[PDB]
C-alpha cells in the first residue's frame, strides 16, 4: 500500500507561439474605467 | 334500463385470520356435512369454459398465489352439480377452513334455463 | 446428516421437546409446523443481524416461494444441533412447556460454538496510528520518505 | 418474512403467550386485537422517543386510513422477533397471564440487539475544545492560520 | 394514536388490570370511569408540580366542563403508555387488587423515560462566580472587555 518516490512523467509541452508573442500591460487604473479596451492608431496613409 | 351489472366473477380465497390469499392451497368439495378429502364423499367438478363446455377435472383444486383457482396455468371457473361441503387446506397442509353446507348458484346462462322452463 | 430441510430442523426440535415424536406416538400437526418454521425464520434473522451477527449460511426464503418447509436450510454440518436446540427452546412456550435444562445448556453451548470462529476472525488488531513514526531501522520505509505510518 | 403487518405482530405475540393461534378452537375478539394493536403502537412510540430512542423503522399509522390494523409495520427482518416478544410480555396482563422466563429472556435479548447498532452509531467522540491549540506540526492548520481548534 | 382521551387512558388502565376488558367479558362501569378519571387528574397534578415536576403536555380540566371524560389529554405519543400504566397501578387497590409485576416494571420504566428529556434539559451548568477574572487572553480580543465575570 506504501508507494515509492518516483513520479512516472508522461507529458511534455512546448510553447513557441505564446513565448514569441509580445505581451502588453496597459495601465490598470485607466483600463478599469475604460472597460478593458484601449485604442492604438494605425500608420497614416 | 338496467339489464347487466358490471362485476367480477373470479372468486378469491384468503386465510381465516389474516388478509392474505391461500397460496398453492387445495380445495376439496364433497357431500354436505361430511369429510371431503375422503374420495368416497367427493362430487364431480367441471370447468365451465367460455362457451359452456363443462369439462371435468380431478378433485383437489389448486389455488394460485392470488387466491384464484387455476388449471394448466390459466384461471378457470369451476361449477358443481349440488350443494357441497368445502375443505380448504394451505400449502403446508394445514386446514385453513372447513364448511359443512355451502351453496351458490351460477349467475350466467339464463337463456338456456328460461328456454327449458318457460312455455312456448 | 439426514437433517437437510427447515422441516427437518422443525421436526427435530419438536421431537426434542416431546411434542411430536415417534418415541411418543404423536404426529406433527401442520399448523404447528408452519408456526415453528416462522419461529425459526425469525430467530435466524435476529441472529444474523443483516451481516453483522452469527454467520451460519442459513438461507432466508423469498416470498415468491409459497411453501417454506421443504427448503434446504443451507447450514453447515455443525450448526444443525445449535440451531434446532435453540429452536426447541424458543418454540416451547407455544405449548405451555419449558425446555429441559439439558436442552437449554445444549442451546447455550451450541450458540457459543457457532460464534467462536467468527469471533476469532473479527478479533483483529488496529493499524498503526498515523502519528506514529516508522523508525529508521525500517530502511525501505524511508528513503521513500515514509517517516510516519499511514494510519486509517 | 411471513409477519408483515401489525396484526401479524399481535397474532405472533398471542401465539407465543398461548392465548390464541391458527390451531386453537377458540379465538380472540377483534376488539381484543384492536386493543393489542393500540398497546403495540403505544409501546413502539415509547421506545422511539421522537427520534431520541430506539430506531427500528416502525411506521406509525395515521388516523385517516381507517384500520390501523392491517398496515405494514416497516420493521426490518431482524427486529420482528424482539418487537413481538416484548409485545407478548406487555399484553400478557390483559389475560390474567404472566409471560414465562424464556419469553422474558428473549425479549431482553431482542431489545438489546435492537439498540446495539444505534448505540455504536451514537458512540461518537466530541470535537477538540475551543482552547486546545492545533500545534505546529499541523500543516493543514498552519495553512489556514488556525492556531487554536474551532469550537463547535 | 388510538388513545386520545382521558376515558381512553382509563379504559386502557382497566384493561391492563383485568377489571373491565373484552379479553374478559366485563364492561366498564360509569362509577369506575368517574373514580379513575379523578385519580388520573390527581396523579397528573402530583407529577406536574405546577411546572417543577414531570412535563408531559397533560391538559388539566376546569369546573366549567361538566364531563371530565371526553376531553383530549394532550399528552404526546410517547407519554400515553407511562400515563396509563401508572394510572392502573394507582387505581388497582380500589378493587382490592395489586397490579402485577409486569405492570409495576412498565410503570417504573415509563416514568423514567418520561423524565429523561427533562433531566437532560435541566442538567445545566451555572455561570462563573462573581469573583473570577476573565483572563488576559480575552481583553485583546474584546478591547472593551471586563476583567471579572458578573456572576449570578
Amino acid at each position: 500500500t506504501l508507494a515509492v518516490d518516483e513520479i512516472i512523467e508522461t507529458i511534455s509541452a512546448i510553447t513557441p507561439m505564446a513565448q514569441k508573442a509580445k505581451k502588453y500591460t496597459p495601465p490598470a487604473a485607466s483600463m478599469q474605467r475604460s472597460s478593458n479596451t484601449i485604442w492604438m492608431p494605425v500608420e497614416q496613409e | 334500463t338496467a339489464n347487466v351489472v358490471v362485476s367480477n366473477p373470479r372468486p378469491i380465497f384468503t386465510e381465516s385470520r389474516s388478509f392474505k390469499a391461500v397460496a398453492n392451497g387445495k380445495i376439496y368439495i364433497g357431500q354436505i356435512d361430511t369429510d371431503p378429502v375422503n374420495p368416497a364423499n367427493q362430487i364431480p367438478v367441471y370447468i365451465e369454459n367460455e362457451d359452456g363446455s363443462h369439462v371435468q377435472i380431478t378433485q383437489p383444486l389448486i389455488i394460485n398465489a392470488a387466491g384464484k383457482i387455476v388449471y394448466n396455468g390459466q384461471l378457470v371457473k369451476i361449477v358443481t352439480v349440488q350443494g357441497h361441503s368445502m375443505a380448504i387446506y394451505d400449502a403446508n397442509g394445514s386446514q385453513v377452513d372447513y364448511i359443512a353446507n355451502v351453496l351458490k348458484y351460477d349467475p350466467d346462462q339464463y337463456s338456456i334455463e328460461a328456454d327449458k322452463k318457460f312455455k312456448y | 446428516m439426514q437433517i437437510k430441510t427447515k422441516g427437518d430442523l422443525v421436526r427435530a426440535a419438536l421431537r426434542k421437546l416431546g411434542v411430536a415424536s415417534d418415541a411418543t406416538l404423536t404426529d406433527v400437526e401442520p399448523q404447528s409446523m408452519q408456526d415453528a418454521v416462522d419461529d425459526l425464520e425469525a430467530m435466524m434473522a435476529e441472529w444474523y443481524q443483516d451481516g453483522k451477527g452469527i454467520i451460519t449460511g442459513y438461507v432466508f426464503s423469498d416470498d415468491e416461494n409459497p411453501p417454506a418447509e421443504g427448503d434446504d436450510h443451507g447450514l453447515r454440518s455443525s450448526a444443525v444441533s445449535a440451531v434446532f436446540h435453540n429452536l426447541a427452546c424458543r418454540i416451547a412456550p407455544d405449548y405451555a412447556l419449558e425446555a429441559t435444562a439439558k436442552i437449554i445448556a445444549t442451546a447455550k453451548y451450541g450458540k457459543e460454538l457457532l460464534y467462536k470462529q467468527t469471533a476469532i476472525s473479527r478479533a483483529k488488531r488496529a493499524p498503526y496510528p498515523s502519528r506514529m513514526p516508522t523508525g529508521s531501522g525500517n530502511s525501505f520505509a524511508n528513503l521513500n520518505e515514509w517517516h510516519y505510518f499511514p494510519g486509517e
